Parts: C-alpha cells; sequence; structure tokens
C-alpha cells in the first residue's frame, strides 16, 4: 500500500442504462442525483463530463 | 524551452467545446480589467481593478 496512486484494482460492477428516471448516478466519481436523457451537444473525444 | 509559474488565465470556450481565446490576467492592466469583468470586451468607464 505504497504512497502512490495504485494501478492494480478490481473491476467495479456496472449497471444497464435508464432513461427519464430520478436515479442516483455514479459516473466515475460523480456521486449525485438526477435524471438521464440523450443530448445533441457534440463533445471532443478527450472530454468525459460537462 | 520555457517555464510555468502560478498565474491566472481567463480562457473562453467555443460553442463546440474548444478553446479559442485566453487572456493573461497580469500582462497589462487592460487584460486585468478584462479578467475582473470576466469578459473579453470592456466598455468606456472607470474600473477599480486591483
Ligand atoms: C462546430 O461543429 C459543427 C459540426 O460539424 C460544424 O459544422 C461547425 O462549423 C463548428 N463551428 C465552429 C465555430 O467550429
Amino acid at each position: 500500500l505504497l504512497h502512490a496512486p495504485a494501478t492494480v484494482c478490481g473491476p467495479k460492477k456496472s449497471t444497464n442504462l435508464v432513461k427519464n428516471k430520478c436515479v442516483n448516478f455514479n459516473f466515475n466519481g460523480l456521486k449525485g442525483t438526477g435524471v438521464l436523457t440523450e443530448s445533441n451537444k457534440k463533445f471532443l473525444p478527450f472530454q468525459q463530463f460537462g | 524551452v520555457g517555464y510555468l509559474q502560478p498565474r491566472t488565465f481567463l480562457l473562453k470556450y467555443n460553442e463546440n467545446g474548444t478553446i479559442t481565446d485566453a487572456v493573461d490576467c497580469a500582462l497589462d492592466p487592460l487584460s486585468e480589467t478584462k479578467c475582473t469583468l470576466k469578459s473579453f470586451t470592456v466598455e468606456k468607464g472607470i474600473y477599480q481593478t486591483s
């Protein structure tokens, strides 16, 4: 448990996607509450949140 | 070869998500007024800046 960010971990379990529902989303360290819908806004490939 | 030091940049983002312009907040006082107003265009007047 050396003083560094670790590179060996376990696979974090996932979930199927849900549309138009108040859910407790967790997108890579994004704890919170909201609903999920599709978007027409275009990103760049190195973005992940907004 | 150049150096990096802690200073503030006011950078704006395009509607497509990319960065098209940035302002050095400590280069010249007009840019410091642009940083304190959080806008790239200032109007005529007095701005108590720093
Ligand atoms: C934004 O991206 C769209 C997608 O193709 C393109 O048509 C448009 O010209 C782009 N606008 C700018 C200002 O880059």
